[PDB]
């Protein structure tokens, strides 16, 4: 069961995005697409990078994306967390 | 002269690196017959003999030509290796060095780490006019100047690649031709490159595989001193046999944690072994005489041993070989005692080297 | 940042690519402290937002333990959770990783022996085989084989590998003894 | 021919019991465990006599006098004098012991290689009565599953 | 076995809807969608 654990741990890593869900199929169709969503666009590490840019940042210094995000923090509201959508798939028609 | 010799010891390279595997199987049923044979000794008598006793009379001259054939068997096994198998090593370190050197500057940004005996070991042969012998990127040298002789000089790039400045200018200028021929034996033995090949040397004695028919070959010969030697040499079925190696891989699979297991088991003993020396002493005497008490948890390390070894063997602990507790004031402190053991080392950590082997099946 | 939201937000300019050309230094020189996320933005649009990323910050989050932690963070959430709490977990995580990878920068304020004696060995006792080449008396040998035979070409075949075998014994003879005196 | 057999010897009609594994698919879900992996439980058998093999030719060097194996003092039952006797003995009896050859063989205590034979002991328990076996209950667990 | 089967029970649950049988993937487009349509719109709880 432990090992099975494990390895449902990394198929679903390898699968699916964290963040948006998106499988890595659809991002597959550009090449390493999948491995730049995941490591350019999505990445926990760049989400909590921004998190912590925000708190240490001056409310007044806000921007208006940051001062909507951090409203939305301090709410508790994950709305602007991207969850089925990407830059890619919204402008799909524009990009490509 | 230069024809045939060239020719026959081509001729017998080619014959070992084609016969290599046959050569190689021969020797595991040479090693199967003579160890056949070598299980009919008897011990006779001091003075301690062992001698073959056979009721054929045969099996005897048989047993010393089957060692003589092994030992040669070995020795051809050595020589197909070597014109076989190290033509492939050579070439694979010639080209690990050579993408090394121009796709990281191995030895032009960075150096080795000083701990990596084979990049240490990689020094000598840049410098060697036979660099890419075996690889057939000829050009690296040339790769490596064009990109690391602007920042880094292209004078100290040539020094580090071993290349000529001005002898291929003035090749290309004035020059006088004099036909030489090459069959001179001092023109042969400076043809000979003698760096790369003790290069090469490090890197055939430095191979896994090269030290391991070495030392096949060693144990056949020390079989001629001591017949039982040969012995050892079936313990090549683990690495002559495919078929071997599914059932060899469960044990291998899980190795770190079957050997983790063992220290833990080792850990829970000296715990126990702890326990019993300070509280269970007088339960550990294992003489049937009342002349003499054998006290085996009279000292720590006797105790310690003799957990290790009988209680972990016995079938149902420690409890097992020391004597009864009934009808005294520890008796229920001494069967918590004797109840954990078997719990804990007989059943659970055995059972947890079975799983592993298991689920390395699996 | 302003060149890099032009490239991305138009990425077939090639106007724009060949100021990306002119700009390759600098946007290499900031692409480490470069951050990049996309959000729902308030225009109920997939939004992408670029700020800054410390050196401490990156450095505290490649220290072995905030990776090991990340690990168990990403086990636990993919074995027991659901999705709809999967982003409540991660901010969650996300604070204390960043508490802390704060404390740390707070806190943190302002064998080769073994080898080379194999090393050594190897090159002595090839140096001793190669010296054998190195005389050049091979002349006695080639006088010897003045006479054509197969029996001497063998033998002589033989005899070179027969000599590497020793050689190599001898110089593990050389390392194991290298090995006695290094640990004593 | 067992049937006609039976009508001379009556006892040979117990061969006809083996064909319940014949007759009863029931028995075939049991039986495939271990006619599954069958080349891999003979070649662990294999396996386990080459190393009783190289375990009895240590024995026979250095611990002969270790087998001994009559308790009357008049004549010893040495059991390791002879190649074929020491290895007969190994495979039939130490196998078969839950502890090891170390169970039957006498104490080594007091002795000048009393180090060297208990790891001989604890080794041969270790990788013959513990490790092979449990090949063996894997291969038939992984058959089943 | 039987581990398996609880694993296979919880997978096709989670998978696929019990009533319709549509996929999550499907309703996934919308955030939250599986989760929506599994509690609002073919809950076996409120046909029962
Ligand atoms: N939002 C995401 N952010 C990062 N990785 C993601 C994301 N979604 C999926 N992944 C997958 O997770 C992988 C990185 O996970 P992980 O942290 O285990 O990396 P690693 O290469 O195993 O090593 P390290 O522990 O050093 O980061 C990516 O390569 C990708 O396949
Ligand atoms: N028609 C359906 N009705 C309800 N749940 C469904 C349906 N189709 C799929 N599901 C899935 O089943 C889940 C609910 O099943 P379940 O009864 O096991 O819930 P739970 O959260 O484990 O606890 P509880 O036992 O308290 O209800 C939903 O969250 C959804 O993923
Ligand atoms: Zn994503
Ligand atoms: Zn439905």
């Amino acid at each position: 069961e432990l090992r099975d654990q494990q390895e449902q741990v990394k198929e679903d890593m390898e699968t699916k995005c964290f963040i948006c869900g998106i499988g890595n199929d659809y991002f597959d169709t550009v090449p390493h697409g999948f491995e730049t969503h995941t490591l350019q666009e999505h990445n926990l590490a760049n989400y909590l990078f921004f998190l912590m840019y925000l708190i240490n940042k001056d409310e007044t210094e806000h921007t208006g994306q940051e001062s909507y995000v951090w409203k939305m923090y301090q709410e508790r509201c994950w709305e602007f967390f991207p969850a089925g959508d990407c830059f890619r798939k919204q402008y799909e028609d524009q990009l490509n | 002269f230069w024809k045939k010799i060239i020719a026959y010891q081509q001729k017998l390279l080619n014959y070992f690196a084609r016969n290599f595997y046959n050569m190689r199987m021969l020797a595991l049923f040479v090693a199967f017959a003579i160890n056949f044979i070598l299980l009919f000794y008897k011990v006779s008598t001091i003075a301690v003999h062992y001698v073959l006793e056979e009721s054929s009379g045969y099996m005897e001259p048989t047993l010393r030509i089957l060692a003589i054939l092994h030992t040669v068997i070995s020795f051809f096994c050595i020589i197909g290796y070597y014109c076989l198998k190290v033509p492939l090593v050579i070439f694979k370190r010639e080209k690990e060095v050579a993408r090394k050197l121009e796709f990281d500057g191995l030895y032009i940004t960075e150096q080795p780490s000083e701990d990596d005996i084979k990049g240490q070991w990689d020094r000598l042969v840049i410098n060697t006019q036979s660099f890419p012998n075996n690889y057939w990127d000829k050009f690296v040298k040339r790769k490596v100047m064009d990109k690391y002789g602007e920042f880094y000089g292209r004078d100290r790039i040539s020094e580090l690649l071993g290349m000529d400045k001005a002898a291929l200018d003035f090749s290309d200028a004035r020059e006088k031709k004099k036909p030489k021929k090459d069959s001179s034996l001092s023109a042969v033995l400076n043809s000979i490159d003698v760096k790369y090949q003790m290069w090469k040397l490090g890197v055939v004695f430095t191979d896994n595989s090269f030290l391991y028919l070495a030392w096949y070959m060693t144990m056949s010969v020390l079989g001629h001193y001591n017949n039982f030697f040969f012995a050892a040499h079936l313990l090549d079925i683990a690495m002559g046999f495919k078929t071997l190696r599914t059932i060899l891989s469960s044990v291998t699979h899980n190795g770190k944690q079957l050997v983790l297991t063992v220290g833990l088991l080792a850990v829970v003993v000296y715990l126990y072994t702890v326990v019993a020396f300070n509280f269970f002493r007088k339960f550990y005497n294992k003489s049937e005489d009342g002349d003499t008490p054998d006290m085996k948890c009279d000292d720590m390390l006797t105790c310690y041993m003799f957990h290790m070894y009988v209680g972990v063997r016995a079938g149902g602990g420690i409890g097992d070989e020391i004597e009864d507790p009934a009808g005294d004031e520890y008796e229920i402190y001494r069967i918590i005692f004797d109840i954990t053991f078997f719990f804990f080392v007989i059943v659970i950590l055995l059972a947890i080297i079975q799983g592993l082997i298991i689920d390395a099946f699996g | 940042v302003l060149l890099t939201n032009l490239s991305e937000h138009m990425p077939n300019d090639t106007r724009l690519q060949t100021f990306l050309e002119l700009a390759e230094s600098v946007l290499n020189y900031f692409q480490p402290f470069l951050g990049r996320i996309e959000i729902m933005g308030s225009a109920k649009r997939i939004e992408r937002v670029y700020f800054e990323i410390s050196e401490s910050s990156r450095t505290q989050w490649e220290k072995p333990q905030v990776k090991e932690s990340k690990r168990q963070f990403i086990f636990d959430v993919v074995n027991e959770g659901g999705e709809k709490e999967k982003m409540e977990l991660f901010v969650n995580f996300c604070e204390d990783t960043i508490f802390e990878m704060q404390l740390a920068a707070q806190i943190s304020e302002s064998s080769i022996l073994t080898v080379r004696s194999a090393l050594f060995a190897l090159r002595y006792n090839i140096l001793t085989l190669m010296r054998m080449l190195s005389l050049k008396s091979l002349k006695k040998q080639m006088k010897k084989v003045k006479k054509m035979t197969v029996k001497d070409m063998v033998t002589a075949f033989f005899s070179s590998y027969w000599s590497i075998f020793m050689t190599l014994l001898h110089f593990v003879a050389s390392v194991f003894r290298g090995f006695f005196r290094i640990i004593c």
